[PDB]
């Protein structure tokens, strides 16, 4: 037997499905949803970490000149000045005057701790499913992990279940992405080879252990002060401390539906939206012949207190008749109200408490048990305590049932404005063919 | 290494309808932030320093 239907992606809402084939007892399912995951897939595109300035010790020469040549490091930026007099805790250093040279160069690197401590840029494409479901019927009651692509197919106590496709392809990751630690943000960064100082993505590499290194910080040089040794130089400091100063706010305190994220592997749980279709083969082995499955007649039904709120607030009683003890599947036809046990114990006495859920001021719904269907209707009256601190148990549905009291006066007063209408159109028809008689 | 922190003082909640009063009794400077789990959310993040 194949069956297929649809459950809301609402993580730990239950869901009762009913299986109904001729010549079997009806059969009810129950899944849930524990944990959601959703990954898009990633393509780096470069790394960003702190830079370090390397400067050599500078270069002297005592009545010559020296010149230098270009090199193929990141940056470099070399000088040569002419007419300078260093000193040293002893003395002079050099006799010639005005005829000595003074050679000072620098470069950039990657900082030491770049393989710990550094943000990575990502592109997202599309993003798959992945989901925990468990599922209970008869005397099982399992949990199984799954894809939500159409595609998987898994088997639980000789039941094959397909899950998915989602009807709903929305993502919180923008088209580019950046990693930080366990923080993701939907910002766009400059592309390689054209980055600006002093912002993100001063320095860039195509990887962690790559070979090559692009930089751009301007490192000016300047003339050496009289009578000193050293090498001056300006350069605007790195973008990333300033970028991890006013980054901004993180993804994972603005995500719409409440998406948890996580890093390592990127990844968003627990976001709510959308259904998720479930195909199902079921074995005849599952089901209940109806010679041995109880018979009831007579079934009527009644609601002893509600109040539509978040929790289970509802109770229903079923009164019957049968002809021997047994256990039957219960179940509500409607979206309005959602019941709590999917099965119940039918004595020789008569009676059955049953607890339901529901959001409108008058519901109506049609409850099976077994074979047998009877209809509930009742009122409700709104609850006192303001906020709760559990999510809720109820489809929302607000729109009541046409045979209650709001409904009711609106048909009354329907009625009698359109009887009288009516009694108006007739005496004018009347009137008007003895007139045209004449 | 692991290194350690401490767990701030829990709010004072008031209730009321559609809305909820949080009074905030800091000991340092803390970071606050709330969002909503509908269509568009309107998150708010600040620097908690004195009692609010
Ligand atoms: C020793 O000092 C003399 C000068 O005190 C240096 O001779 C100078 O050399 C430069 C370039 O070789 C010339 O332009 C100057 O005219 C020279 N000065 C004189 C007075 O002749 C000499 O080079 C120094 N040698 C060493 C090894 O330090
Ligand atoms: C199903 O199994 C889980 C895991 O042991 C358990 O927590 C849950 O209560 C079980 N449900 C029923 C109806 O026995």
């Amino acid at each position: 037997y194949e069956h297929s239907t649809v459950m809301p992606n609402v993580v730990g809402f239950p869901y009762k499905a009913h299986i109904e084939r001729p010549g079997y007892s009806p059969l009810t399912l129950q899944m849930q949803v524990v944990e959601t995951s959703l990954e898009p897939t990633l393509n780096l595109e470069y790394i960003t970490c702190e830079y370090k300035t390397v400067v050599p010790s500078p270069y002297v020469k005592c009545c010559g000149a020296s010149e230098c040549s270009t090199k193929e490091k990141p940056d470099y930026q070399c000088k040569v000045y002419t007419g300078v007099y260093p000193f040293m805790w002893g003395g002079a250093y050099c006799f010639c005057d005005s005829e000595n040279t003074q050679l000072s160069e620098a470069y950039v690197d990657r900082s030491d701790v770049c393989r710990h401590d550094h943000a990575s840029a990502y592109k997202a494409h599309t993003a798959s499913l992945k989901a925990k479901v468990r599922v209970m019927y008869g005397n099982v009651n399992q949990t199984v992990d799954v894809y939500v692509n159409g595609d998987h197919a898994v088997t639980i106590g000789g039941t094959q279940f397909i899950f998915g496709p989602l009807s709903s392809a929305w993502t919180p990751f923008d088209n580019k992405i950046v990693v930080y630690k366990d923080e993701v943000f939907n910002q766009d960064f400059p592309p390689y080879g054209s980055g600006q100082p002093g912002r993100f993505g001063d320095i860039q590499s195509r990887t962690v252990e790559s070979n090559d290194l692009y930089a751009n910080t301007a490192l000016k040089l300047a003339r050496p002060s009289p009578g000193m040794v050293h090498v001056p130089y300006t350069q605007t400091p790195s973008g990333f401390k300033y970028w991890l100063k006013e980054k901004g706010t993180a993804l994972n305190t603005k995500a719409p539906f409440g998406c948890q994220i996580k890093t390592n592997p990127v990844r968003a749980m627990n976001c709510a939206v959308g259904n998720i279709p479930v195909s199902m083969n079921l074995p005849d082995s599952a089901f209940t012949r109806i010679v041995e499955a109880p018979t009831i007649i007579d079934l009527t039904c009644t609601v002893a207190t509600c109040t539509h709120s978040s929790d289970f607030g509802g109770v229903l009683t079923l009164t019957y008749k049968t002809d021997k003890n047994g256990d039957c599947s219960v179940h509500s036809h409607s979206n309005v109200a959602t019941l709590q046990e999917a099965t119940a114990k039918v004595k020789t006495a008569g009676k059955v408490t049953l607890h339901f859920s529901t959001a409108s001021a008058s519901p109506s719904f049609v409850v099976s048990l077994c074979s047998a269907r009877a209809t509930c209707s009742a009122s409700c009256e709104p609850p006192k305590d303001h906020i709760v601190p559990y999510a809720a148990s109820h489809s929302n549905v607000v729109f009541p049932d046409m045979s209650g009291t709001a409904l009711s006066w609106v048909q009354k007063i329907s009625g009698g404005l359109g009887a009288f209408a009516i009694g108006a159109i007739l005496v004018l028809v009347v009137v008007t063919c003895i007139g045209l008689r004449r | 290494i692991t290194c350690r922190v401490p767990m701030a003082r829990e709010p004072t909640v008031i209730h009321g309808k559609r809305e909820v009063t949080l009074h905030l009794h800091p000991d340092h400077p803390t970071l606050f932030s709330y969002r909503t789990l509908g269509e568009d959310p309107q998150y708010h993040e600040e620097w908690v320093t004195a009692a609010v």
